[PDB]
């Protein structure tokens, strides 16, 4: 528990989490990518919208 | 069943000057689902931001507020002379009461100005007196009639209206509602009013019958 | 584009029945989930009912329990709200809102609006219809302060819906003071509008009060004297 | 440690209209167990709902209440003459404030009158004023004693009686204590009542000595 | 049917002891847990102390911590709560309360009473018990406003419990005002009793008024001049 | 965000009888990490314990609370002269308002004297009267101004003092500052204190021009 | 022994910026977390700034944010705060204050703070460092009450900090009203310092009153008449 030092009031720096990625992760790798991802069927990855 | 309840109840700036809303989500916790309005008070509402993070489409990108757990806040970056509106939070069940955003201005003196029925109101079967004040800031003030030297209460209807956007004053008018039976037993009609920015409480007499 | 056209309201007796319409057009009605919403005069907006895409499940609020029924027509393409032995305390303006609905897999509608419509205003009150009384209100000697003055008129027994009030044709404004109408007992509706116009002034040009009262068609104009 | 908090303070409505009431835990959920009593004034509390859901064998079916989380609303399906009594709410380990549940009626004009003390009482060494409101409505009010035509307060006590079923209106009454020697060297004693139904606050004024 | 009895109680001087009893007929006491709760006068109510099917736990409340003490009598059908160093603001009247349980596998309480049995009131103060002073209430010209009139009477220096009064041996009401009476300095309790009674009246009928006094039965009557 | 109201504001008991402090949160727990600060009113806050349970070492053995979640409470085993200090409540991000513990004495008669402007504060253009009310007693009272035989208030300034060691008592003052036009128009000030342990308000005028 | 001692403030003027020092004497001044506390004239204290032990992290409040910044200097020994734009209210007391640490498998600090420094006065104004000016206030016939009266001295535009004020070169005392100074109108502070001592008694001894002004070293003595 690292309550006391990580959390500050009025909001944190931001910690992420990814929401999707394509394919099954091969053990022991990581995805930084920032880039905008899309859900529906319109185009995206470039156009925020 | 839910309450959501809104502070401060109304909040005054000068027009460029930001603030914060902090409204209290009273039972638990919403867990982001929120929404925020604005209304002015002569059309529709619209919205500003939902899911208590994102923003909407055409929203000037100064309106950007956080909140999570029972506090939920709204940051405003910088102020614009659009303000004079009631701001809305949006819980699924609820709705708030709403916020007052108020533009600022150095403290006016009243002008008060007491009108007496006309002879037309005094064939109807009714009299009524009206004190308006005129040119006034902030709105606060406590109107006071003496009838016959004797303060009363309990059956004067006292009206508010909206500030002006030209000048940024308001005008708060009062009226006494009373048979004719009552009106000829008094001589001597008088409105005090006070305010916090007046050296002294304003009184005006008034004497029936006219000259 | 896309908007919410609000139909019916109006006077009302208390206990009566009565039907609002929501007739929708730019977007797809069936598949969006539709609330209604209400506004007392000059008190905080609250939520009233809400609505499945079919019609078959309704969320009718506590205050509104038993006495509405709303329906959801998918090929009519409106939204109806019916309501039943009407209580004084519900004199207001309708709205209807639509709930944004993702869409995707699961419709998943997310508990916000998103486009309010142009709603329409309900009074129960158990008077009627009468036409307003109006009276000059000029200052006269020693109540009148200074060059500058203020004149206006006050409408009384005006039982229809808010009155519109101009001067001279509306051909000056000279800060116009709106102050919207205050409930008195036995509910009539007085207001009374006044612009800050010098006393010094009145002789030279007519000045002229229009009452526009559109409900029964009474315009009634008025002649201001100084006395 | 948990404070149980009633919403309203208080609410009166027509005899036949229902009503509802919520109580707010200050943090947290205890797995629904709450209770709800109903205390007539001159008996002790009976109990109406347990656990927030289901009501005791008993009592009428008219008392329906149900809530989760931090809220607990109990909903009364009608009214009826028994509802002249405090419900209070029962966590664990607190208690609510409670709320009376008022009988609605119309605006009542009180009457005043003030009584003296007699011989017996001025030889005993202290003297005792009493003024005595009458047949009042509704439950607020506000009494004040003109002591050398001057307003001073501190040493005086208030008492208002419970509402009474036959007429739903009631009595209240005030005493103002002081001794003898202060009691002789003031002459005038006035006694007014403010109401937000009357509409001249009435004073009724008194002289020392009798004839 | 099922009741408790409250035994014990009265006026104890500040610091001193007493014990209350609670005896419980018309059920199986071994089985239920049982409960105290206080009620100060015209005020809430407040959790005072719990105890077991036998009394192995306790549950004082911080109010009470380690002033009062709760017992179980099982064998012989009793509740018994003893204090010390009891202090003034602690006034009020005790309800011995049970609490409710299922009965099954496992007992299982539920933290809700079902029965509330008879309060017993007790009473700190420095004072001692005095006999009341009453004295007339009756109008005299000038004063009384109207045919209509109200007289009474005013009792003082009157410490012991509550008292009841009386007019006319009970033969009328005319619209009784009970005014409960109030706590003044040097712990002494007020009541002022007034009937309406029109005061063209005296004269053809005896107007008299008894104050029972029950504590100290101080029987006292007297009789009203119209001055 | 979190706000902690310390109950009640003023905590007045006799040097010698026990006291208690109790501090209400507003939301959530904080895993019992709470601090309570004395603070005289000269020097420095000073931590009394830690995490609500544990005493700091240095702290008399009298000082020891404790509470669990929602509300927080600190008792006080015996009484020492040293309580003349604010209580405040130090929480994850925020601190109380605090509150006072003052050392109970009997009720005291104020004395009042007023002090006209000198002739130097006559030139000057600008002239202040100055109300002082010695040894008084609890820490409530009034003042106003009678200026020309009329209350007026909103132009003056007050100020109180702390609690003295050697005689447990205060002075209070009151500073009405006035135009000098202003001051000559009207003739005669008063000023009356208003105290519920007063058997009747003390009354004191001036009259300008001395002697 | 522990201590900080707090260095820098004073007076400056609406939007500059100004800067302060805490040095550390007596412990480790390398695990444990910092904190800045500030109080304001007569009223509560609140949290402003937080900073961890390598001092990347920093914590402020809202009303401090955008223009305070807080460092932590381990190597020199020093807790660091800069600020800009100081606003009027800004005008109080700054405290340097420690953050307690277990120092155990892991840092873990608890916020809860242990010894804090003596502070410093930072005041922001619009007005200019001005000598007080001194006058007598000694009761004259009619207006001293009885055998005991007040005699004292007011200072007047006297914007510096607290002024001390003494009465004939310390040799009588006989009960002192120090009346704090308070601010008006045109950012100013006033005191009024009296010494109450019987009316039939001047006339053979003098009674004077000086005033030690510190910040500009504008020390001033004045006597005082029996008018
Ligand atoms: C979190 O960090 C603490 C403290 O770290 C200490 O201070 C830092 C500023 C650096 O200078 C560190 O190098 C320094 O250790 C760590 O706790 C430390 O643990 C060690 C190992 O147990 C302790 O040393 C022992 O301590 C006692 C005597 O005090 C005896 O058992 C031994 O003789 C030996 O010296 C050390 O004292 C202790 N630090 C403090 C300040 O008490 C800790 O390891 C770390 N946590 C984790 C999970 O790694």
């Amino acid at each position: 528990n690292s309550n006391n030092l990580d959390s500050k009031v009025g909001g944190n720096y931001n910690y992420l989490y990814r929401l999707f990625r394509k394919s099954n992760l091969k053990p022991f790798e990581r995805d930084i990518s920032t880039e905008i991802y899309q859900a529906g069927s319109t185009p995206c990855n470039g156009v925020e919208g | 069943e839910i309450v959501m309840t809104q502070s401060p109840g109304t909040l005054s700036l000068s027009p460029g000057e930001r603030a914060t809303l902090s409204c209290r989500a009273s039972q638990s916790d919403s867990s982001n689902s929120l929404a925020w309005y604005q209304q002015e008070p002569g059309q529709a509402p619209r919205l500003l931001i939902h899911d208590a993070s994102s923003r909407a489409t055409g929203i000037p990108d100064r309106f950007s507020g956080s909140g999570s757990g029972t506090d939920f806040t709204l940051i405003i970056s910088r102020l614009e002379p659009e303000d004079f509106a009631v701001y809305y939070c949006q819980l699924y069940g609820s709705f708030g009461q709403g916020t007052r955003l108020e533009i600022k201005r150095t403290v006016a003196a009243p002008s008060v100005f007491i009108f007496p029925p006309s002879d037309e109101q005094l064939k109807s079967g009714t009299a009524s007196v009206v004190c308006l004040l005129n040119n006034f800031y902030p709105r606060e003030a406590k109107v006071q009639w003496k009838v016959d030297n004797a303060l009363q209460s309990g059956n004067s209807q006292e009206s508010v209206t909206e500030q002006d956007s030209k000048d940024s004053t308001y005008s708060l008018s009062s009226t006494l509602t009373l048979s004719k039976a009552d009106y000829e037993k008094h001589k001597v009609y008088a409105c005090e009013v006070t305010h916090q920015g007046l050296s002294s409480p304003v009184t005006k007499s008034f004497n029936r019958g006219e000259c | 584009e896309v908007q919410l056209v609000e139909s019916g309201g109006g006077l009302v007796q208390p206990g009566g029945s009565l039907r609002l319409s929501c007739a929708a057009s730019g977007f797809t009605f069936s598949g969006y989930w539709m609330h209604w919403v209400r506004q007392a005069p000059g008190k905080g907006l609250v939520w009233v009912s809400r609505v499945n895409r079919d019609g078959s499940d309704a969320d009718y609020a506590d205050s509104v329990k038993g006495r509405f029924t709303i329906s959801k027509d998918n090929a009519k393409n409106t939204l109806f709200l019916q309501m039943n032995s009407l209580r004084t305390e519900d004199t207001a303006v309708y709205y209807c809102v639509r709930e944004a609905t993702t869409f995707g897999v699961i419709i998943m509608p997310e508990w916000y609006f998103d486009l309010w419509g142009r709603g329409t205003l309900v009074t129960v009150s158990s008077a009627s219809t009468k036409g307003p009384s109006v009276f000059p209100l000029a200052p006269s000697s020693k109540s009148t302060s200074g060059g500058t003055a203020a004149l206006g008129c006050l409408v009384k027994d005006y039982f229809p819906e808010p009155v519109t009030v101009s001067w001279n044709s509306g051909a000056l404004t000279s800060g116009v003071h709106t102050f919207p109408a205050v409930l008195q007992s036995s509910g009539l509706y007085s207001l009374s509008s006044v612009v800050t116009v010098p006393s010094s002034s009145l002789g030279t040009q007519t000045y002229i009060c229009n009452v526009n009262h559109k409900p029964s068609n009474t315009k009634v104009d008025k002649r201001v004297e100084p006395k």
